[PDB]
């Protein structure tokens, strides 16, 4: 397999990807990352959405 | 911003015209550090 | 004996006009110069409060509001009072209080500001006549006087330590971004195509 | 005139700019990162 082939076929297994800790502790640090750029823009619209789905994903075990 | 200035002048006669160019610095933006594979792709690090 | 210099005896015939005064000073042309704080303001402009209130200015930062606001409620102001003769009389918001100790005290509402006196010699006030260059001269500063808020529990000063406090707390320069590409494929991609026309200019030259 | 990429500046750990600021302690341990690690030094190589 080739470079390109396996990225495509990495996005089409994270499509197919339900869940997995890793993939979501990635997903909550990107979310993160994310919330602090909005937060130094000052977009408090935004800023509730990503709030909201970063209390969604959370609540671990 | 301690050195926020970078100019150059130039009084063209080749009509006297005093041209000056200037550029400034800005904001900096910072970002989470990332990691940027030979391939291409970049993802969090 | 340092013999004069001049003696020439050339003489000017200038004629100063010169206005009353409202008032004149009794036993002493005497005068205290005072500095103004930040925290103290003064508007000779008779206090107009439609205006004032049609004007008053709203901002995001709470410690600029807040310093606005004690400045404008803590500046000197007057206005036009009606007497109930139906004359007319000025009518000011600030007093000079005097205690048994002898110091003075500037007061505007209920707001009390001491003043703090040291003697100066050889200052003196001169009115400025730009028209004719010359200055003269209106009376003796003799001593300079320094106003400071009376106490810690005075709201004003209690405004200032809180304006002053929460000014220093807010510092963030740098604003957070994501990056979505690498950083440096714009600088590859533009030295590509600048090479591309670099070989393109010098076929065109070669060829012109 | 936009954003235009200066360098790299290498993140001290834990610090404000450290992916680890975040995480808790569950994530902590699937990202293999001890919670007894204290921060405060640099990645190089």
């Amino acid at each position: 397999l080739s470079n390109d082939e396996v990225n495509s076929i990495v996005k089409m297994k994270q499509s197919l990807s339900s869940n997995t800790g890793f993939n979501t502790v990635l997903k909550k640090a990107q979310l993160q990352e994310e919330l602090e750029e909005a937060r130094d823009a000052h977009d408090h619209e935004r800023v509730a959405r990503i709030e909201a789905e970063l209390k969604s994903i959370g609540a671990e075990s | 911003w301690e050195e926020p200035r970078l100019i150059l002048d130039q009084p063209a006669q080749h009509d006297n015209i005093n041209k000056r160019y200037e550029i400034r610095f800005g904001k900096i933006y910072l970002s989470r550090p990332t990691m940027t594979e030979a391939d291409g792709t970049t993802h969090a690090m | 004996h340092t013999k004069s210099v001049y003696d020439n005896g050339e003489t000017l015939d200038i004629s100063l006009p010169i206005h009353p005064k409202s008032h004149i000073p009794q036993g002493k042309q005497d005068r205290w110069v005072v500095k103004l704080p930040d925290f103290l303001d003064i508007n000779a402009e008779p206090f107009d409060p439609r205006p004032f209130e049609m004007n008053v200015k709203t901002h995001e930062d709470k410690n600029q509001e807040l310093l606005d606001k004690l400045i404008a409620v803590n500046t000197v102001r007057w206005r036009y009072a009606k007497s109930e003769t139906g004359g007319i009389f000025k009518e000011t918001n600030s007093q000079i209080i005097q205690w048994e100790d002898g110091t003075y005290s500037l007061r505007v509402g209920s707001e009390i500001f001491d003043m703090f006196t040291t003697n100066t010699d050889d200052n003196y006030l001169v009115s400025e006549h730009n028209e004719e260059g010359i200055l003269m001269t209106e009376s003796t500063l003799s001593k300079s006087v320094k106003l400071v808020p009376a106490s810690f529990q005075s709201t004003t000063h209690q405004k200032l330590a809180k304006a002053l406090s929460a000014k220093q707390k807010k510092e963030s320069y740098a604003r957070s971004v994501v990056t979505k590409e690498d950083p440096e494929e714009r600088q590859r991609r533009l030295e590509s195509q600048e090479n591309e026309r670099y070989r393109l200019e010098r076929r065109r030259k070669q060829a012109e | 005139g936009n954003k235009v990429h200066i360098g790299k500046v290498p993140i001290m750990l834990r610090s404000k700019f450290c992916s680890l600021r975040t995480l808790d302690e569950v994530d902590l341990y699937k990202m293999k990162e001890c919670p007894y690690d204290m921060g405060g030094y640099f990645v190089i190589n």
